């Protein structure tokens, strides 16, 4: 709701994908 | 990208990326200490032996790191803590923006380390001098060290329960700024706020400081005076360790039966949120707060609720650049990294090749030395040449200016 | 105490660079305006100067002009007694100097001397216009014959003599009359000339001299509306190739708009023979922007809707074998003569036509390169040589969200932009077609001064809109890799990137959760202000009394 | 397809002018040129034009060819993998057969600038072909031998456009360069014990930087380095013959304990020593010129990048800027040798704070570079700096601001030097006294980087300290007084202005009454968003406080 | 602070200064009005003529010009023009030309008849023959062109956005009153670019009511925008006509019949603790805080007509009814100075040829202006500069 608290959802930041790599 | 740890235990030296499953097992490493190692200019590692008066330092810049030991040092007396002042504000050229790449060679101003009976050695490290030696500074011994802002002030910790602020300039050229005694049995740790200013007298930096008096002490730090808690907490079990989240949003503490957090922001049941650390500038108030936690199984009454996070006997613990894992060191000699929300273990680090976990450490990453010198001092002289090492770097080195050049260039043939 | 003027003077006849710069640097002082030298030491120093300029071998007299430069400018009483005497000296040897100009350019020594001349001639006529009583009876009896060698001069070195110009026909209107025609002769077999050998300066320069030729209320409008209707000629001459009434809102427009230059010629089998429309276009822009973007004495008419018809009619022209190769790179840099007026229509006059603003950014969108096929996609080929033009089209962006402000709606326009401006912030290869064992060895790698504005961009974009998705996820992907790449690579983070970082922590829109302790954890050795306030908030500002 | 048909072009570039001749080479840039079938048929033709352009011309042919030489090597890695060789070897011919008849071309008034443009093309396709391996190898470095000597000759003449080049070719190809050090040393020489002021900033830069990296064929560096250091020492006890030394004896012994060493240096030691007749008063500014001249080739020394550590000397260095700043009038008197005479004492009034200058210079550029690495001593060099300040002649802390309007350029190094210092250092210092002559001093002269230097400066004196009430409602008056006259005057505030008004702010300064209407309304409507945060957090806060 | 001075009776106005005894009358002046007169620029002022059909213009002395207009109007109000003395293409500052104008002039008359002119060329260039379906009482500019804001007499007030009225559907309205609405005041920051995120509207009608709104909505994008959330409201006793601010915001002053009032946000409770009323309802009374009421403090006793704040946070300008203004002074309650001209209509301070308008709307067309764009600084400095110049040229000579 605030987006300067820590969320109510378990894995934030995976939509940004900085620890993915992809597969070629 | 990924996250890099760099953690060892009294008989391993193992260093682990978060999202890689692949480590590299340092050979030779011993220590009994809470706070000993630290990562040197981007290029060295250096660990602080037991009972071999000694340091070892790793080169890890390699794409295949050293597993070996690239160099030793030897010093005076064994010592137990390091730290580490950043030499920052210099490669930007601020006289005009250039931009300087860092250089191969490159290192700190200090190397701070303290060792049992409380005597603290600091060293230039660009030349290997001696430049101060405090005989003793806190009576029985000192747990960790650790430099706030780039090079300003150092603030030190002991099992005599006072937390010393010194001045890099008062200590270097001593005569301390402010001592602390508001506990009663050793602290064995303290944090600081990642957020931070290049002054104090215009921020609010918060020193939480943790002891077997089973009490977390919460300080604001704005001089210009002496600073002022606003609050302090308790607890039923001896707390050992802590950690915060990068925004000063929370705190997570470690200690003997779990891990356990809290929430700085508390929320309570009228969606009612209360800031528990509101301060201000010089002018404020001293009436610290004091409040009480107890585990999950509304605050007028003096408790708080605390969330178990783990039940492992924790030693250690660090926290990853999202803000959302915790990275905990157990007495077996492992670290589980572990998500705060759920409270579910992602992965399970060990070593390969024993003890505890001492310390461990973490910082992003995208995909020869001086000896030092063991009782001589670099005096009042003024004929004597304070010579160091030193590189300074590279600068970084379009075609719409290439044809302006031309079309003035043109105009002086008449051809 | 006192330095002895004398001994300067004496000392003056000869001095090399270390004695004949402490010699200037030594008389900017004060106190040498002081009583009973004001007659016989500054005498001597003039009557010396006076002979170096008067007689010597061109450097006693581009030393002399310098010297009499500083002390008319750092003492007004030598200005008061002597300016005269000085200026007509100095006068005097340019007219013989300027008498031949391919006898005296012929050493490599002759340009510098008319540049000191001019400038040194420039400077005293500079000084002398804050003092009434002065400016009569030493410049105006004399302005009579400094104007024509000035502009006999000016047909070879216009680089240097038309500010002079500039400023004596703006600050005096009725000595520079009677030499009026004499002056347009000129500019106008400047402007016949090829005019691309000149530069940029150059030709703004020639531009607004010809601009303030026509102030001799009603004269700079006839001017004006000549440049405006001589655009539609040239439209109509492009219409043949390009097929209008396709669309036919356009050509509406077309017809709906309003001389000594040439009627030009076309020839389809020699293409590079359409250069000449770009480059006929881009000349009455420059003379369209110092009719309408200089200062005056009085107020002037502008028309503002026909010139912002004249933008988006440009804006439109867009979609055997080389020629159809040649037609698709004149009409980007045709487009981009309207964007270059729309950018001087926005900032000079800023308010005054905000109900434009918002057609500007939607006929943007025509300006972007799309693939040929069928498709909505970008041509990022064509978008790797229009570096220069996006960078104008992001400050006027800019320009224009510093009075609109935030916007509830979002346009389609932006989100294309910032897929160019993604496109343009990575490392260009020139050998992807295709080794030599190496291939990431032949790139353009961009510099910081490049960075800076695209993430002023961004900053734009991130402010004013709550943007899609993807387009916000590609913009913080962005600022982390290549924060934390020079972070690594130097070991600190540039202004400019920490300016984004902040605008992301601050301006997320439709984001659940802020990017702001990953800020602080790359910011963790290089300390900010920004979110301790956010962090660590303050009492506010006036709770202290 | 949609090609330009090249040969069409290759037609064209023989006989072109400008506005035809500018398309000719935005064409040349296009990325679709680069096919490896087009390299037998149509490239030999636009490559074998060119050479024609450059093998032969009017010295307009020659321009022409070498622009879209340069504009068809940078956008074509075919056509520099092949014929990069042919196009330098033909330039560097024509450069060759040019720079044997300097005085000649120069008589023609375009030689400068044809000079300047073969030099920047051939400077060009060196640095375009040194990181590639293969083609350096026996394609680059064979036509170095020959390309050396032709530019450390015309060097003499014509020093601006070609040291930049030689310095990258000694950097990058230094092993290359080694037969040339002394030819080229003899070179540098000539231009520093000539007059040494018809040469700008740039240009002394360059020749102090070249004279440095000659020094690289670990220690030589530092031989060089040492040699030039010990040559401060003569100038030094010169400027004794002028004032006593002798009254303190702190700055007397500290001169004994400088750096000299003989009978080891005779090829960096090349300058000759100075007369200075009381006699003449404009013959004292050989000293400050000289001290110049050294002290730019110091910070060459220093302040340079290498492929190696340096064993660089600060606490010589520390000493030295001591040393400088101690020569003044207002606790050294006048030596009683030399006789009263007005003007030279005016001269001598006026030369002795440029000496100081200097020092000042070389601190700035110590603590540019080396930040934090020479801290045990800031607070020293910090105290120093009130010598600087002038005073009257009676020593009651009486400032002549007649004068500082004279040292407006120089102290404005000094606030910066003073800002940087202060970026490293805590709040708890005992230089209270200089900064309240500082703020006068800035006070003075404000009534345009100065705003922002003296600004930023005001800024860590009040995160630092809190002043007396004095200075700081007279900086407050400052801030609200220029940022009215800015925004009455033109739209907007600067940024320097606007971060000085918030710091008045939040500083514990509140009691004055201009501090809390009028600081705020200006910030109001500025458009910072720094100030926003203070009126609107983005974070839950307590509705009530306990203050 | 020595900030020159304006007021305007139904009979004359005058301009004078706080620290002086100087005073210049204006000859002729006919108005009833709370806002009927502006400045445009520095060098203008505009009052609305009663019963004439005109605008006088007067030269910060004598009537300069006389505008015709349509209809006898009310209110004005006019949007400055910035973003013109300084060059983001060139980086020169300009100074300020001889002929200024901002880009609207924004007149009101009863029925709300909403007139928007274009004052470079006089053009018609909007109306909005009914906007509040009553008189118009104020109408202003939060902020520098970006919204619109006006008050009638139909207990609203209408915000409209600027941008989207010159090429109609208005953003917020906020009926929350059930009397007359005669005055408002806006205390704003402003970001990098200027919005609407933190800024507060303090609303005053004949309720005996104020109303304070947070709008920071208003750019959501839900009328067209998502409506604001007031945060507060306070009950008077008397029925209100002006309100007035401190610019730090500190303090509401409240100008009413009986004198003028005087409200501290920062209201200091016992003990130590200060509370902020603006991060619910109240109860106001004249001379602690759970009860639901706080205490204000009273200035004056006289009838208030209209009401200014000084620069300085110090000074009040009270416009009575007797056709007189006061200079108080907060801390003591006591009058330096009171001016008088040989009720008041409106009150305004401010520290140190024009076309004739239309009457049809503006409907390519030669969309024309007069404008003048003004000289450089460096047409109305370092000696090390020339110094390198003439050094660089001694090279160039040798004989």
């Amino acid at each position: 709701r605030n987006p300067y608290l820590i969320p109510d959802y378990p894995q934030p930041f995976e939509h940004l994908k900085l620890f993915t790599r992809e597969l070629k | 990208m990924d996250e890099q740890v760099i953690f060892t235990t009294n008989t391993s030296g193992t260093i682990a990326s978060v999202h890689s499953f692949e480590q590299i097992n340092l050979r030779q490493c011993s220590t009994q200490s809470r706070n000993s190692c630290v990562q040197v200019g981007n290029k060295y590692l250096f660990i602080a032996q037991a009972q071999k008066a000694l340091i070892n330092v790793y080169n890890l810049s390699g794409s295949f790191k050293r597993e070996s030991v690239e160099q030793r040092l030897p010093l005076p007396e064994i010592l137990k803590c390091l730290e580490v002042v950043e030499n920052d504000g210099v490669q930007y050229d601020r006289i005009q923006g250039v931009n300087h790449n860092l250089p191969d060679f490159n290192l700190p101003y200090l190397l701070l380390g303290s060792t049992e009976s409380g005597k603290l050695y600091i060293w230039e490290l660009n030349s290997g001098i001696l430049l101060n030696v405090k005989p003793m500074a806190h009576y029985q011994s000192i747990t960790k060290i650790k430099s706030i802002l780039n090079g300003k002030y150092i603030i030190t910790s002991g099992n005599d329960s006072r937390v010393i602020i010194w001045q890099t300039v008062d200590l270097v050229s001593p005569k301390p700024l402010c001592i602390l005694h508001d506990h009663t049995l050793p602290v064995t740790d303290f944090q600081v706020s990642s957020s931070q200013g290049k002054f104090l007298s215009c921020t609010d930096t918060k020193l939480f400081t943790v002891s077997q008096d089973a009490t977390i002490r919460c300080y604001d730090l704005s001089l210009i005076k002496t600073p002022v808690l606003l609050a302090t907490f308790t607890t039923p079990y001896s707390i050992k360790s802590i950690v915060l989240d990068p925004a000063d949003r929370a705190c997570y503490i470690g200690t003997a039966e779990g891990c356990f957090s809290l929430n700085l922001f508390y929320k309570l049941k009228g969606n009612a949120i209360v800031n528990l650390l509101q301060s201000a500038g010089v002018n404020t108030v001293q009436k610290g707060r004091v409040f009480s936690l107890v585990q999950r199984n509304l605050y007028a009454m003096g408790q708080l609720v605390c969330e178990n996070v783990l039940n492992s006997n924790v030693s250690c613990l660090e926290i990853s650049m999202d803000g959302t894992l915790l990275l905990i060191g157990d007495t077996e000699g492992k670290v589980s990294i572990a998500e705060i929300y759920s409270k579910q273990i992602i992965r399970t680090i060990q070593t390969l090749t024993v003890g505890e976990v001492t310390n461990l450490l973490t910082n992003p990453y995208r995909l020869k030395i001086p000896n030092l010198q063991r009782v001589i001092f670099d005096g009042k002289n003024k004929g004597h040449l304070h010579d160091i090492w030193y590189q300074i770097g590279e600068p970084e080195a379009d075609f719409n200016a290439y044809l302006e050049q031309v079309k003035t260039q043109e105009s002086i043939f008449s051809h | 105490e006192f330095i002895a003027v004398s001994t300067l003077a004496r000392n003056l006849e000869i001095a090399k660079g270390n004695e004949f710069h402490t010699i200037l640097a030594t008389l900017r002082s004060p106190v040498y305006i002081n009583e009973q030298l004001l007659k016989s030491e500054l005498s001597f120093l003039v009557t010396k100067i006076l002979k170096l300029i008067r007689s010597g071998n061109d450097f006693d007299l581009w030393k002399g002009c310098h010297t009499s430069v500083v002390t008319c400018a750092y003492n007004p009483l030598v200005l008061s007694t002597h300016g005269g005497q000085l200026l007509a000296a100095i006068y005097s040897r340019l007219e013989q100097k300027t008498g031949f100009y391919s006898s005296v350019i012929s050493s490599s020594h002759g340009k510098q001397l008319f540049n000191t001349l001019i400038s040194s001639v420039a400077i005293i006529i500079d000084l002398m216009k804050n003092k009434p009583t002065l400016s009569r009876e030493a410049l105006v009896p004399k302005l009579k014959a400094i104007i024509p060698t000035l502009i006999t001069l000016s047909q070879y070195e216009p680089e240097l003599v038309l500010p002079v110009l500039q400023r004596i026909l703006k600050r005096n209107t009725t000595t520079f009359k009677p030499f009026t025609n004499k002056f347009r002769t000129v500019l106008i077999n400047l402007i016949i000339s090829d005019y691309a050998s000149l530069g940029t300066k150059t030709q703004r320069l020639v531009c607004e001299n010809f601009a303030y030729l026509h102030l001799l209320d009603s004269n700079w409008r006839t001017g004006l509306m000549s440049i405006l209707s001589q655009f539609k000629p040239i439209i109509q001459l492009c219409g043949e190739i390009l097929d209008f009434e396709q669309d036919n809102e356009l050509y509406k427009l077309i017809k709906s708009l309003p001389e000594f230059l040439p009627s030009l010629k076309l020839d389809f089998n020699a293409p590079l023979t359409l250069w000449e429309i770009p480059q006929r276009l881009s000349l009455l822009a420059d003379m369209l922007v110092a009719f309408i973007s200089l200062p005056t004495p009085f107020p002037i008419r502008v028309p503002l809707g026909g010139i912002n018809s004249l933008c988006e009619v440009l804006l439109g022209v867009s979609n055997d074998n080389e020629l159809n190769g040649v037609i698709n790179t004149i009409l980007p840099q045709i487009q981009f003569q309207g964007i270059r007026l729309w950018e001087i229509m926005v900032s000079k006059y800023g308010k005054c036509g905000l109900s434009f603003f918002e057609g500007i950014l939607s006929s943007i969108e025509l300006f972007i390169p799309l693939k040929k096929k069928s498709n909505n996609e970008i041509d990022f080929n064509v978008v790797g040589s229009l570096k220069f033009e996006f960078a104008t089209v992001f400050r006027l962006v800019n320009m224009i969200l510093s009075h609109l402000g935030h916007q509830l709606n979002i346009i389609s326009v932006i989100s294309q932009l910032i897929e160019v401006a993604l496109f343009l912030s990575h490392d260009k290869t020139l050998i992807d077609s295709l080794i030599y064992t190496h291939p990431e060895l032949f790139v353009c790698k961009n510099s910081m001064n490049w960075f800076n504005e695209i993430n002023d961009f961004f900053i734009t974009a991130l402010n004013n809109w709550i943007l899609p998705s993807t387009p916000h996820i590609q913009i913080l992907k962005y600022s982390i890799t290549q924060s934390l790449r020079l972070k690594e690579r130097f070991g600190y983070i540039p202004e400019s990137f920490v300016n984004l970082l902040r605008c992301e922590v601050l301006h997320p829109g439709s984001e659940r959760v802020s990017i702001l302790p990953i800020a602080i954890s790359l910011l963790k050795n290089i300390n900010d202000d920004m979110f301790e306030l956010l962090c660590h908030p303050k009492v506010p500002v006036g709770m202290v009394y």
